[PDB]
């Protein structure tokens, strides 16, 4: 499908800003495992330091998991943006 | 006190009246009448 | 052993005579020097003569101006509440009875000079239905010195 | 606009004292002294439950009434050039005499529920008289106001059926669906009416 | 002296009532009154379209 | 720990030299006066921004209140 | 040496400025306000640096200054693509011309993001922030406070004789992090705000006396400069002093009682020195307060009347409108001095815009992107996936867009009025010789 | 224990659900059918089609009753006050709200009707937008079933 | 020894006087100055002499500058509250005296001025109207003088 | 500890956040509707632009539901009356902060989707006028947001 | 040893001060706005000159600035209470003289400016008039200057 | 020892300086709108420099959005009244103010936008007037600035 290539042209931008921004987002999850400071913890939080740092791991990565699917998207709206 | 329990309660009473009595009053103003006839 | 505040109805009063008749004399003024500044342009020759009915609007102002300061005259602190009413009410009897002269001097005003230039035989009409309120407006005074004075 | 200029300027001023009031009570540290408890409280329950009762009945009749003459007007212009609208487009009346009904079944049904107290002291007497004054009326508010508004529903839209049937007998029919929903609108506050007095007893 | 009361009008709400709701009446029929005077239509016409 | 002595003479040197040096290493083209105006007025307004920033942050009269778990969080990581 | 306008060849002359290609669009932005006066001083050689510095200040935000960067090396990198075709839309054209410009704005925005440490409401932790050693606030007398931290936060003291020590770059990570950066990093933004626009008003006022002197009117700084930048310096930039000095003069120590740098310069103002309620920053200040202030006004029959008074001598000695001339004179001076006034506080948009964003990023990240992440894995991913899509639509629309058009127009606005009116002063002509302009069509 | 008067606010809530949601029903529905009557003399095929604005119209009615009658069997005499109140701000919050949504849908069904009958591609069009008043109107649904729940 | 607040009533006299002063010779302003703008187009000449209206409107403006200045050094804490009540009449008495000093001042202005550019006879009819409205003004001055003095 | 209907004050928040964040939304969208219903007849191929007013209008909305939902999961009879304020505020904040962004949603839809219609090269500039409505709408959350977690 | 909340009527002066002198400012720079931009149209020349209304407005607004900022100075939590309702007195004063003056400002300039498009000669007398409005507004500040330090 | 209701009186503060300041950009906003859609129909290549008035009356909403934060920063349980009312004078003096200057903004960029149109040359003029009324905005910024820290 063509869907306009004014309109893959974009999803090529965000596409590559979104895999950046995530990576870059894991990478400081996993160093300072911070500043967002925002794991979801539980309520129930008890002295043990490897809690935090399990759900460092685990936002981190949620958030290549999420770049995989811009890595994915970039290139279906490059191929269109070619063939267009 | 400003008010009493007779007086409060006879004040509301009161204004239920008012408010029919403005709105029928305001429906009799808005009256009018003809400026001329059809014919004859 | 006089009521606290009991001077501030009076003194309201002597106020509220100055400016109710204030507004009277105003309304007719404004409606008279109206009325007389259309008329003059086609027939400046009765300027002179269509200036009454605003030097008679006048007389309201002076009405209330002898109730107010004859009202003032007599206000003191020790006031047995009753004086104060009285005041009062001659204040407010005066003012807005002249006030209502003060209308119906402005209405009858402009009608009268407007018809004057249109029709010279007005002229005496006019003075009487002035002169008619003008009375009207004394009714006022003579209850409001009748009654500050009880 | 002489006279809405009056009803705003009165309006205002209602509310901007109440404001300047209310402000002024709280700002001077006043201990409580308006009370709603108070207002609520000494007003008696018999004073709650007629309103809402004679409010049930009155502005029903105000709304069919209302209805009553949109349509009537329509209808009897109209029929000038199609004398046929009354065969069928009356059913409009019809339908504001129902809206009608409405209020008079639930006002009747809320009166029978009233009773003398012999009670002084509110103080921990007629706990369960004020719950049922209270709810007798808002029910009877509820549904007084409902049967309000569906009655001038129903009439804006009975008008321009009969302005439409004027014009064309075929169309009578498929507009009179909308009828019906203004007529649901009433039902709907008769149904909460019922509800909130469901439960209430007197003595 | 005392923290003493002013005797705070017995009746007050009484006396507060009346006179309130008196004056209120009253000042609104001469406010009305007086509008409908200010306001007076002269009818605009017989001589005055000629003035204008 | 820090002193404020090192970061002042760190970028003083940065954004004079740059305000300072820069113009005396500049093409004698028509845009020389361009370059230089340029040169300076980045070093002047940049420098000073700064400045403000850390000055502003010296004999501090309160700190931060942060979250009972993220003070916990620090306690442990800092 | 200033830049001035080209000598073209007793009538007004048109006015010309050279420009190229990088320059062109900020002589325009300026035009856009109007055409100087002939010989006038040229403000757009210093705009290209003030402008993008002010911008940037109030844009000072880190990731969108790269995404604001990258949009203009894309337009110079097509530039050549972008020129040789037609382009219909006004609005991209618009921002094409100014694409330069807005280079810049980029560049400087991402140098007072980095100070001011927010990226999207995240700071950047270069493991220097050591403004407290969290294990030195339990040994402070802090035992088991975690335990009642459970309904509290409780704020880090100054000089517990554990913290304390500048950030070497920037605000200290931490403020990012506190519930009362609202206090912290607001009043920063204010007093620099205040700092920032007095000098750039000083400026401008100097900026007038070249312009002076090369057209010799002795009196327009005899009578005019002189007691104008000292009307402003004894005013405004006394005030600017005294920020500085607390901030070096008094520590957490007299916390208490701390001296109000607004209160002291109203009182300044009124000479009111109270015996007590208010510290002084300093001995004597008294003295100084009042003597600024006599000064000050002292200035004004300077610049209200010398100058009408003088010429007026000049043509009885000589053998002049001196009633027109008292008006204008006085209307310089009336506007003059209610002007700065006034203009030093506007210059308070740098304030009121830097913080609107930073309180737009705070909350569009919280509560947009922060909803993106969960504890469940994949489920995670995959809502983060089309969130954060939502993310970069939002920060795109609002901030990348639309705050950085009101910051551009409203910093624009200050070179207008607030610099721009103490020496770029007159009208020209625009300068129109014969071109070959249709090239392109 | 429980304070007396404490139901009121509660009697309140149902009664305000239930009447702003008609009133914004009624004022929809009769907008609608103003301008269904009006199409249909031009045009009778489109009328079907112009149906669906005064169900939008209905479903606000039903907001309403939804609340009211959640409240309705909720009310007590021995009320905690607390709930009460959740009960009055339940009942404002439908009510006002799913008012607003049905003037939204009364003037844009009319509009809408006005339009498509010109222009029958508008169809799709105007239902959309209704579709956020009706979303509207879900808000106060929403809102007020988890205060009267709270 | 007197009740707290009693101070208040002062403050609102002197503000009373100036605002209400000030209200009226704007109106007088605002609407002489549309009627001068008009009247240059017919006879420029006649735009200096139009300013009197202008000026008159201003004398109302003194009026209660006079009055609030005096009340104002008068007003002290210790108020013996009687005293307090006078200011508070003689504020209202200027003020609102010349309120409708103003009206008068601004409808003649205009009319007046209009008549003169197309016949310039009326100016000295104008002008002695205007004086008319004046004095009522200063009526207002004099009893407010002798209220605040008693 | 705490005093009674201290819930009084909050509950209001949370009704009054959605109840005018629905009226802005709804006035936006009954006059974007409006002119959209007219303004399609003639440009049908815009009628999947000019429906985007209704939208934004859409977000006033949701920015009222959040905050209303949020305090209403922070709504407790055990409140401390300052918790208490701050919600109403916060409700308050948005709430009629929203409306005013609403109201703009509305004039700027209506005057934009005709003038757009009549000059295509407006659509830019209509959304922009847009962004700075739902910019508005934003502010008013923010506070809100500010205050229910102080 | 005075009220708690004495202090509640001197920060209400402050703003109120500057509240009705950015109106009376507002004012009177929309209308003069209006005017001009329509002024321009028929001839490029006077645009600059036309802004002297506008700057005139803006003197009342700076008025009002300084007063509140008095008193705002001036304002404490141990406040003497007269001391109070001076304040407040000197922030209506100022505020509400100087809201009188916007209007004429604002009806004087509309009024000037178009008539100045047609003849020149109006220039002069247009400034002198708004020179007494400017006078009317002074009056306000002077009197509430004598009541903050009094 | 802290009064009750103090803590009322402080959040109402920081929600009015929002609120009334949303509602005048809001009025700039919608007035700005209408008139650039006008507008585009003749002059397209006006739209973008048109947009200023638009974005001005943003500034006025944020001035008071940092009213607001100030204050709702400040609020706490304990709050000592006085601080209460500097904060509810601070949080008026902002929001009126701004709402004043949403006025003229909106009026004047209208007729400006509507006067540039035809005359180019209005672009200076419009801007000059349009900064007096944003600076109306600034001093009430100013005045709620100086409150907020006495």
């Amino acid at each position: 499908l063509c869907c306009g290539p004014k309109l893959a042209a974009c999803g090529i931008v965000l596409s590559a800003w979104g895999v950046i921004m995530l990576i870059m987002l894991g990478i400081f999850f996993n160093v300072h495992s911070l500043i967002e400071d925002v794991p979801f913890t539980e309520k129930d939080f008890e002295n043990g330091p490897q809690n935090i740092y399990n759900l460092y791991e685990q936002v981190s990565y949620n958030c290549f998991i999420a770049a995989g699917l811009y890595l994915l998207l970039g290139g279906f709206s490059f191929c269109q943006v070619r063939l267009n | 006190g400003f008010f009493s329990p007779g007086i409060w309660m006879g004040l509301l009473t009161t204004l239920f009246m008012l408010f029919i009595f403005t709105y029928g009053l305001h429906m009799i103003l808005s009256l009018k009448t003809m400026d001329r006839f059809d014919d004859r | 052993n006089n009521p606290e505040y009991s001077s501030f109805f009076g003194v309201m009063g002597a106020s509220s005579a100055m400016v109710f008749s204030a507004m009277g004399a105003a309304y007719g003024t404004a409606k008279s020097g109206t009325g007389i500044a259309a008329m003059s342009v086609m027939r400046p020759e009765l300027i002179m003569k269509s200036i009454i009915p605003v030097v008679m609007a006048g007389i309201i102002a002076i009405y209330g101006l002898v109730v107010a300061v004859l009202i003032a005259n007599s206000l003191t602190d020790g006031i047995t509440l009753y004086r104060s009413f009285l005041q009062l009410g001659a204040g407010l009897s005066v003012g807005l009875s002249g006030l209502a002269a003060g209308f119906a001097i402005g209405i009858v005003g402009d009608a009268g000079v407007r018809g004057t230039a249109q029709q010279p035989r007005l002229f005496v009409g006019m003075i009487l239905i002035l002169i008619f309120a003008e009375v009207l407006g004394l009714y006022g005074l003579i209850v409001a010195l009748i009654l500050s004075t009880k | 606009t002489g006279l809405e200029l009056l009803y705003l300027g009165i309006f205002v001023a209602f509310w901007a004292c109440m404001i300047v009031v209310g402000i002024c009570y709280t700002i001077f540290d006043l201990g409580f002294r308006f009370d709603v408890a108070w207002f609520l409280t000494e007003t008696s329950p018999f004073m709650w439950s007629n309103l809402g009762i004679g409010l049930a009945i009155s502005l029903s009749v105000v709304g069919a009434a209302w209805g009553i003459y949109i349509t009537g007007s329509s209808i009897i212009g109209g029929g000038v050039k199609a004398p046929r609208i009354k065969t069928k487009n009356l059913v409009s009346i019809i339908f504001c005499e129902a809206v009608a009904i409405y209020g008079i079944i639930m006002a009747i049904v809320i009166s029978n529920m009233a009773e003398p107290f012999s009670a002084t002291d509110p103080k921990a007497i007629g706990h369960r008289n004020y719950h049922a004054g209270y709810s007798m009326f808002g029910a009877g508010l509820t549904v007084g106001l409902s049967n309000l508004f569906c009655g001038v529903c129903v009439g804006i839209v009975g008008s321009g059926a009969a302005l439409a049937d004027a014009q064309n007998p075929s169309l009578f029919v498929k507009i009179l669906i909308v009828e019906i929903f203004g007529s649901a609108i009433g039902l709907f506050g008769v149904i909460v009416a019922i509800l909130q007095t469901s439960r209430v007893k007197m003595g | 002296p005392y923290n003493l009361a002013y005797k705070y009008n017995l009746e007050y709400s009484v006396v507060f009532n009346l006179v309130l709701w008196i004056m209120t009446g009253l000042a609104l029929a001469v406010i009305i009154t007086s509008y409908n005077i200010w306001n007076m239509d002269p009818g605009y016409d017989s001589i005055i379209y000629r003035m204008t | 720990a820090h002193s404020f002595a090192l970061p002042v003479i760190i970028f003083t040197t940065f954004w004079g030299l740059i305000g300072i040096a820069g113009p005396w290493f500049v093409p004698k083209g028509p845009n020389r006066g361009v370059i230089i105006t340029m040169l300076v007025a980045t070093a002047v307004c940049c420098y000073l921004f700064w400045l403000i920033a850390i000055l502003a942050q010296l004999n501090p009269l309160f700190g931060p209140q942060l979250k009972n778990e993220t003070i916990w969080y620090v306690r442990f990581l800092w | 040496e200033l830049f001035r306008s080209e000598e073209m060849t007793n009538q007004t002359p048109p006015t010309y400025n050279k420009t190229n290609k990088f320059t062109h669009g900020f002589q325009n932005i300026v035009d856009a306000y109007g055409i100087g006066t002939y010989r006038e001083i040229n403000p757009a050689p210093y705009t290209v640096i003030t402008f993008p510095f002010l911008f940037a200040v109030m844009f000072g935000d880190f990731g969108h200054g790269i995404l604001m960067t990258l949009f203009a090396v894309w337009m110079v990198l097509r530039e050549s693509r972008i020129l040789s075709q037609k382009n219909e839309n006004e609005m991209f054209s618009m921002v094409f011309s100014g694409r330069y410009i807005i280079l810049l704005m980029g560049l400087f925005s991402i140098y007072t993001g980095l100070i001011y440490n927010d990226c999207f409401s995240k700071s950047l932790n270069i493991f220097g922030s050591s403004w407290s050693v969290r294990p030195m606030f339990t040994i402070g007398n802090w035992t088991e406070e975690t335990l009642l931290g459970s309904s509290v936060l409780q704020l880090n003291p100054a000089i517990p004789g554990v913290f304390g020590g500048p950030y070497p770059f920037g605000i200290d990570p931490i403020w990012n992090i506190a519930t009362n950066k609202l206090t912290f990093l607001n009043s920063f933004k204010m007093k620099m705000s205040v700092i920032l626009g007095i000098i750039h008003m000083l400026f401008g006022v100097s900026l007038s006396l070249f312009n002076h002197i090369y057209f010799k009117k002795p009196l327009n700084i005899y009578f005019g400069f002189i007691p104008e930048i000292i009307f402003m310096s004894s005013l405004f930039g006394y005030l600017v002093i005294l920020i500085f000095y607390k901030w070096t003069a008094y520590d957490a120590h007299s916390s208490r009682n701390a001296p109000s740098l607004l209160i002291h310069f109203i009182n300044m103002f009124l000479f009111s020195y109270p015996e007590s309620g208010n510290a002084m920053l300093y001995s004597g200040q008294k003295g100084i307060q009042c003597f600024l202030i006599v000064v000050a006004m002292l200035c004004v029959p300077w610049m209200l009347l010398f100058k009408p008074l003088i010429l007026r001598h000049q043509y009885l000695r000589k053998k002049f409108d001196f009633g027109d001339t008292m008006v204008h004179q006085a209307i310089h001076t009336i506007e003059y001095c209610l002007g700065c006034i006034s203009n030093t506080a506007s210059y308070l948009r740098l304030w009121a815009l830097s913080l609107a964003h930073a309180q737009l990023s705070e909350v569009l990240w919280t509560m947009v992107i922060h909803i993106g992440l969960h504890v469940r894995s994949l489920a995670g991913g995959l809502g983060l996936f089309f969130i954060f899509a939502a993310f970069a639509t939002l920060t795109v629309a609002i901030l990348l867009i639309m705050e950085g058009l009101s910051a551009f127009l409203h910093a624009l606005r200050l070179h207008w009025v607030e610099f721009q009116n103490k020496f770029y002063t007159g009208t020209g002509f625009k300068f129109l010789p014969f071109s070959f302009e249709h090239i392109r069509e």
